[PDB]
RNA sequence: CCCAUAGUAGGCCUAAAAGCAGCCACCAAUUAAGAAAGCGUUCAAGCUCAACACAAAAAUCCCAAACAUAUA
RNA sequence: ACCUCGAUGUUGGAUCAGGACAUCCCGAUGGUGCAGCCGCUAUUAAAGGUUCGUUUGUUCAACGAUUAAAGUCCUACGUGAU
């Protein structure tokens, strides 16, 4: 079971997938800027 | 008792152990039950074997590892013995196992119509 | 005329000009003929595509065949094939130019109804063969009722409305929060996430 | 099979099995094939009976039983 | 309970039958279950709840009869298949490897010889995906597949 | 690779992860719901005149016959001035309730066919049902008066 | 048996079984109509 | 088993339309158009004449007759040999209502043919929807 | 006692068009083989085959594999035989083709065509690079009138 | 799940094509039923709609070991 | 046109073969427009096997004679420090 080519750049890469680590770190970052916008609203 | 434990799930019959011995055709796959039904003892060493980090003490390791299939335990390795440690799994009870009280204490969840055989 | 009319392979007088492959006509929704006309029945595409005149006639013969005549009428959605795609020759070096015309095709995008169905008959009635003809479509297809149309659509906005999701790709994209428009194309802030490519997720509000 | 007859007493209250029994399987749709069977209804706690000329009566409480074990009591007794 | 009972003559005697026991903690539901405060609270192992809806020879009761919501009966009949695939209900039997949260019947999965690339593997199912809104009372959520 | 392509391109780790964070979650309804707590017509007229020009009423079971016998049966009753009925239980149960027939409840049930009629013929149906030993009469009521099988006897003798 | 990604019924004694892990459509009057997934 | 015939009565003896359809269970085809043959004396003759003959088991004949046909009928009274083709514009003689309810009035007797119905509406719309199917016009 | 049967013989194969090169010969030349001709169809007679019971649907005889690279050739299709009893009129639709009477007479219903020809064979030492790629021709395709 | 009376094989042309090769009307009785929606008949005959009624496969050898529920 | 142009021609053949199964034969099954024999088709099966000659450098191909069969492929179109 091997990709083709180099892995990460072709037309077919290694498929990655979304830890729900990784969704939570993005959603604590949305939430910083959301309080970002608040706050360079006023 | 390493002859009695338990695989979650399907794995009896889907785990597949894998080995060569190094001549051409020599690729053999085993299932997990028959690996166990050959030896009673492969499938725990296998896993501690592959839970032992993978350096040269692994080995060292594995000799004071001590496989039994059943209750039957050495004298010496008996009398060597200092602790039992904890079952990592509680075993489920049966009904055959639960006592008279305990049954009556579980409500009854739903009334049964008369007319039916059952 | 109550049956579906042929379509021709190629314009009678075609152009002398090449043009360049707009993958934008494929991509994106269907702002033309996205709603029905003078039927009850149609096939509505899913995701964008090109559509061969194999894919034509595929259409016609099926629907024709398999509708009633007298009640049953069908209308073309969609122009006859007009783009050319100049496919070059069965093997040559890269270069020398642009290829030639070997085929010529009508793009699709998702939300176009390419075939709409009409007359004295109820929607179970059509469903067999209309979804049939979809799945041999190019691109996704569904055979889709004016009642069903704006079933899905209100089912639409009540995900739109409905979802407790705080973050929704509108307001990530528009408000550039993570700086992901470094990873965005400008056409995501008007697709607003449902649309990749040639291809359209209804699934995602 | 050789003869049946059936009682029950809807005067009294109903029991539908035997009823639905009567009117299933002692019908000319299986009789035009079981032709060796005479049925008889003498209606008036239900009674089936089933008389075989060899070596065998049965007798059928449809009170508490329903058409269909009825039914396959029936089918496995002229099995035999 | 009606019990046929041969001699031939053969007649159906109604027996004792157990009743719901007195004051549900949520009267007025929709299936057992429910009334009883049990929605995600019961597992394969909980033999007790689930041999109120077995036959006994083991298989499951009608929904009709039992009154269970359908996502219940369904819940209920897996988690029995389980059960009796790990032994549980030795006595609701017709008439050795110890196994437990069994999805398939033994005899039905083929062996994973090709155990597919890290982003593809083949994986064991543990556990039935009926039961995935159990209560929850661990950090990690329980893997349903192995 | 073009920003269109025949198949599906991967995304940038970034905007799969935008993705992801970013699907729908549906609402979550409370508790359960589920868990939680002319022809109609034209048969009610009808069955409301019938049980007015009807004088005696009687009704038996005749599913079990072919038919050829249910027409030779439909003929033999037409000879006289009795009518032959069918009307679903499904309206029928109401109908025994509209008209104040308490003892009616447990008699319809099934295949019911009713035997309408204002001159009693009875003697000579029985004579034709005595031939094919089964199809069994079922009570009746005649003029708000329940007769049982032995009452219809009795009434026909 | 034929093999078939989608199992229909041809006949009226074509029944679904769900044996040894796949679909099959058995069918006794008609053993043509047998089809496995 | 019952068979269903439409002969007409004017030619007994066709052959096809009643000899290999008939042999099949066993038949005396020379008792058969004997009794056929006294029907239409006993009848009018040359008219078709729907049967309703019983071949028991027991290998004996019990023909059953009645009234003829009924589009044949209502072509003759319309003074039509063959019916139009459209039967839905084309048409070639007009039947007045009272000559329908006339000809209905020896129309509702039949046995085997099950037209018993009291009311005479039940038979005149019925005749009246058979003409309409044929291309025959209800006068008034 | 009387059959009507469809045979449709062998299509011969399509000749190959590729050119030939190597480490110190770049410019090889043609490499295109031939292809291989269609299977003839032949009617055979058995006495053991009583009628024309035992007949079937289209008899279409083998095609010929294309032509390869480095002149390979293509198989030419099998030989498909027909079986029918002994004493069986063979027409066309009215021409007689044959009556076979003998245990093993063997008649040629449907010639297979002959096979396309790769460039190398238009190779000459006029035609140093040719392309052209003959298609296999078809095969005789008739309709048979089977009687005893 | 049931079972399917009868005007009549509705006529037309069609050897007859009756529901089925095809047009045109598509009424009708009992309480209740489309002069044809699918098999099968040269044509008939025999069966079902209903309504009565109640996904995947490639070539050296699979590829961490494992684990469903101890508190975020 | 991404590695190799600071001694690796290439094709066939010989020798020895490792492997895949998308099975040519041998094995076990379902269906059949399979009465039997026979075929046709599909599922499963890779343990084993899978010929000798004429022309041609040939791989192929044709032809001759066989065979249970003379399978489709990959292996730097396996293998020239053999
Ligand atoms: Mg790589
Ligand atoms: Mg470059
Ligand atoms: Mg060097
Ligand atoms: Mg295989
Ligand atoms: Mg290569
Ligand atoms: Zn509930
Ligand atoms: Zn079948």
């Amino acid at each position: 079971g091997r990709i083709p080519g180099r892995q990460w750049i072709g037309k077919h890469r290694r498929p990655r997938f979304v830890s729900l680590r990784a969704k939570q770190n993005m959603i604590r970052r949305l939430e910083i800027e959301a309080e970002n916008h608040y706050w360079l609203s006023m | 008792n390493t002859r009695h434990i338990a695989f979650s799930g399907n794995k009896w019959e889907q785990k597949v152990y894998s080995s060569h011995t190094g001549y051409p055709g020599g690729f053999r796959q085993v299932t997990a039950a028959q690996l166990h039904l050959r030896d009673p003892v492969a499938i725990v060493k296998l896993a501690i074997y592959g839970m032992l980090p993978k350096n040269l003490h692994r080995r060292t390791m594995m000799e004071r590892l001590h496989l039994f299939p059943d209750e039957y335990i050495p004298e010496d390795i008996l009398k060597n013995l200092v602790e039992e440690l904890p079952q990592p799994r509680k075993i489920p009870k049966r009904l055959d196992e639960y006592t008279q009280e305990e049954i009556d204490a579980f409500p009854r969840l739903w009334t049964p119509p008369e007319d039916y055989r059952l | 005329k109550p049956k579906l009319r042929f379509i021709e392979r190629a314009p009678l007088v075609p152009k002398v000009r090449r043009e360049p492959k707009n993958l934008s006509d494929i991509r994106g929704p269907s702002t033309e003929a996205t709603e029905f006309t003078e039927g009850n029945f149609a096939i509505l595409a899913l995701g964008g595509g090109y559509l061969h005149w194999g894919h034509f006639e595929m259409m016609r013969l099926t629907i024709n065949r398999s509708m009633d005549p007298k009640n049953m009428f069908a209308i073309w959605r969609v122009p006859a094939p007009f783009k050319p795609i100049t496919r070059k020759s069965v093997g040559h070096r890269m270069g020398g130019g642009k290829g030639a015309i070997d085929h010529y095709v009508t793009p699709v995008k998702a939300g176009r109804l390419v075939v709409e169905m009409g007359g004295r008959c109820e929607f179970e009635e059509v469903q067999g063969f209309l979804d049939q003809v979809a799945h041999k479509l190019p691109f996704a297809a569904k055979a889709v009722s004016r009642g069903t149309l704006e079933k899905m659509r209100k089912d639409q906005e009540e995900r739109e409305r409905n979802n407790q999701n705080p973050w929704t790709f509108e307001r990530i994209a528009t408000a550039n929060m993570l700086g992901i428009r470094k990873v965005l194309s400008p056409y995501d802030l008007t697709h607003k996430g449902k649309y990749w490519g040639k291809f359209y997720m209804p699934k995602r509000v | 099979v050789k003869q049946v007859r059936v009682q029950f007493c809807p005067f009294e209250k109903n029991v539908e099995s035997t009823r639905t029994f009567l009117q299933t399987v002692s019908s000319e749709k299986v009789r035009s094939t079981n032709l060796n069977c005479s049925v008889i209804a003498d209606v008036r706690e239900p009674c089936v009976d089933v008389l075989f000329g060899d070596g065998h009566r049965l007798i059928m409480r449809g009170a508490h039983l329903t058409a269909l074990e009825m039914l396959t009591a029936f089918a496995s007794h002229i099995r035999a | 309970f009606r019990e046929v009972v041969e001699t031939t003559i053969i007649e159906g005697r109604i027996t004792a039958t157990p009743k719901e026991s007195p004051n549900p903690p949520n009267p007025s539901g929709q299936c057992p279950i429910c009334r009883w405060n049990l929605k995600h609270k019961y597992n394969y192992d909980d033999v007790l709840l689930l041999s109120q809806f077995i036959r006994p020879h083991g298989g499951m009761l009608p929904r009709k009869i039992t009154g269970l919501c359908q996502e219940e009966h369904r819940k209920i009949e897996e988690c029995v298949k389980m059960a009796h695939r790990a032994g549980l209900l030795p006595n609701h039997r017709p008439r050795q490897l110890n196994r437990y949260l069994t999805r398939w019947a033994p005899g039905s999965v083929k062996p994973i010889y090709k155990k597919g690339p890290r982003w593809n593997r083949v994986r064991m199912p543990v556990g039935s995906p009926l039961l995935r809104d159990n209560v929850c009372y661990s950090r990690t959520p329980w893997k349903l597949y192995h | 690779s073009k920003a269109v392509t025949r198949h599906r391109r991967v995304m940038h780790f970034q905007r799969q992860k935008l993705m992801a964070v970013t699907e729908y979650i549906p609402p979550k309804p409370a508790i359960h719901p589920s868990c939680l707590p002319g022809l109609i017509r034209l048969l009610r007229r009808e069955i409301a005149a019938v049980f007015q020009d009807n004088r005696m009423i009687a009704v038996c079971q005749n599913v079990a016959l072919s038919a050829e016998d249910k027409l030779l049966m439909r003929h033999q009753l037409r000879k006289h001035k009795i009518l032959m009925k069918v009307f679903p239980n499904q309206v029928l149960k109401p109908f025994l309730e509209d008209s104040k027939y308490q003892n009616l409840l447990p008699l319809f049930v099934g295949h019911n066919m009713l035997l309408v009629s204002e001159e009693p013929k009875v003697k000579e149906m029985v004579r034709i049902l005595r031939t094919v030993p089964f199809l069994p009469l079922l009570g009746g009521c005649i003029d708000d008066t329940i007769l049982s099988r032995q009452g219809f006897i009795n009434y026909s003798k | 048996f034929k093999n078939k990604t989608v199992l229909k019924k041809r006949c009226k004694d074509c029944y679904l079984v769900k044996r040894r892990g796949r679909w099959y459509v058995y069918c006794k009057t008609h053993p043509r109509h047998k089809q496995r997934q | 088993g019952v068979i269903r015939a439409i002969v007409r009565a004017g030619l007994a003896m066709p052959g096809p339309p009643l000899g290999p359809v008939l042999g099949q269970r066993g038949v005396s085809i020379n008792q058969f158009c004997k009794e056929f043959n006294e029907r239409t004396k006993d009848i009018k003759e040359g008219i078709p004449l729907p049967t309703k003959i019983l071949v028991k088991p027991d290998r004996t004949f019990e023909i059953k007759i009645g009234q003829p046909t009924v589009s044949y009928f209502l072509k003759a009274a319309a003074g039509i040999e063959k019916g139009a083709r459209q039967t839905g514009k084309e048409v070639a003689g007009l039947v007045t209502l009272k000559h329908v309810y006339e000809i209905a009035r020896i129309k509702a007797q039949d046995e085997a043919f099950a037209l018993q119905d009291v009311p005479l509406s039940s038979v005149v719309r019925s005749i009246i929807g058979s003409a309409r199917s044929l291309g025959i016009r209800v006068v008034k | 006692d009387y059959r009507r049967v469809l045979v449709c013989g062998g299509n011969g194969g399509a000749g190959a068009s590729c050119f030939h090169s190597e480490p110190r010969k770049e410019f090889g030349g043609p490499d295109g083989g031939d292809g291989g001709n269609g299977g003839h169809v032949i009617l055979r007679v058995d006495q053991q085959v009583k009628s024309l019971s035992s007949v079937l649907s289209r008899y279409q005889g083998f095609s010929g594999e294309d032509g390869g690279s480095k002149n390979c050739f293509g198989r030419s299709g099998a030989v498909l035989y027909i079986r029918v009893p002994v004493g069986t009129l063979v027409k066309e639709g009215g021409r007689v083709v044959a009556d076979l009477s003998c245990v093993g007479d063997e008649y040629i219903a449907a010639l297979g065509g002959a096979g396309g020809k790769g460039n190398r064979f238009f190779l000459a030492n006029n035609n140093r690079a040719p392309v052209t790629c003959t298609p296999g021709q078809p095969g005789q395709q008739r309709v048979l009138h089977l009687e005893l």
